[PDB]
């Protein structure tokens, strides 16, 4: 898309989250499992909620065709009620089509702008200590066990704390 | 129809305690019943070859 997440970088979506529109994937120690982060998921569904509410009855008054007779000699004004009945309803088919085309746009960029945002979350969090694996994945310098894995999907990871064990690993890792 | 005569026929709202007058010396065709509008709301003529279906 847009911002590179879905089938970008992050080459294909899970088949096993089913609880949320966005999440993570742990692996470590104690076993591995699925998790959302559950603002993004909210976030998004109230404003593709909304988006949806604001397409639906924003037309306030899509022209209502309404039937009228004219006789033999009446033609002129009632090929003239012909022409403006048929365009208001061209009119409003446009504008119900091309909505919904720009508005469908703006929902997938909008659901890969929420995974990057996701994603520079906890690139972010983590900073060096952590090597990111360039497919989604982030490598960790140091053991992160299931309450640190949910104080990353939380936004309270606690980077001086496990800093100096990441720094013995980097100097390792680095020196070979 | 097997006429070479010819009906016209021509209609008029009489308004409450309005009154109407007729005078004639042939070629009238006199109206015996008339219509009240005794309900008025949203309605519609629906050009259409269907039929009653039972239905709600
Ligand atoms: C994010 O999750 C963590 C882990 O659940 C929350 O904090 C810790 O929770 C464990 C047990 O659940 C406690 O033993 C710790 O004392 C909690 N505090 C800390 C600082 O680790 C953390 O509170 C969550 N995020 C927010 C914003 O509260
Ligand atoms: C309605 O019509 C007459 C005049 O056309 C009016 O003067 C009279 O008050 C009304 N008739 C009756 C019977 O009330």
């Amino acid at each position: 898309g847009l911002f590179g997440a879905i089938a970008g970088f992050i080459e294909g979506g899970w088949q096993g989250m089913v609880d949320g529109w966005y999440g993570y994937h742990h692996s470590n120690e104690q076993g591995s499992g699925y998790a959302a982060d559950k603002e993004s998921t909210q976030k998004a569904i109230d404003g593709v909620t909304n988006k949806v509410n604001s397409i639906i009855d924003k037309m306030n008054t899509q022209f209502e065709a309404v039937g009228r007779e004219f006789n033999n000699l009446e033609r002129r004004i009632e090929n003239l009620n012909k022409k403006m009945e048929d365009g208001f309803l061209d009119v409003w088919t446009y504008n119900a089509e091309l909505l919904v085309l720009m508005e469908n746009e703006r929902t997938l960029d909008f659901h890969d702008s929420n995974v990057k945002n996701l994603y520079d979350k906890v690139r972010l969090q983590l900073r060096d200590n952590a090597k990111e694996l360039g497919n989604g994945c982030f490598e960790f310098y140091h053991k992160c066990d299931n309450e640190c894995m949910e104080s990353v999907r939380n936004g309270t990871y606690d980077y001086p704390q496990y800093s100096e064990e990441a720094r013995l690993k980097r100097e390792e890792i680095s020196s070979g | 129809n097997g006429q070479s005569g010819r009906m016209e026929f021509f209609w008029t709202i009489l308004k409450p305690n309005d009154a109407i007058n007729f005078e004639s010396n042939g070629n009238f065709i006199a109206p015996e019943y008339a219509y009240k509008i005794v309900k008025k709301g949203d309605s519609t003529i629906m050009k259409s070859e269907l039929e009653y279906g039972n239905c709600n």
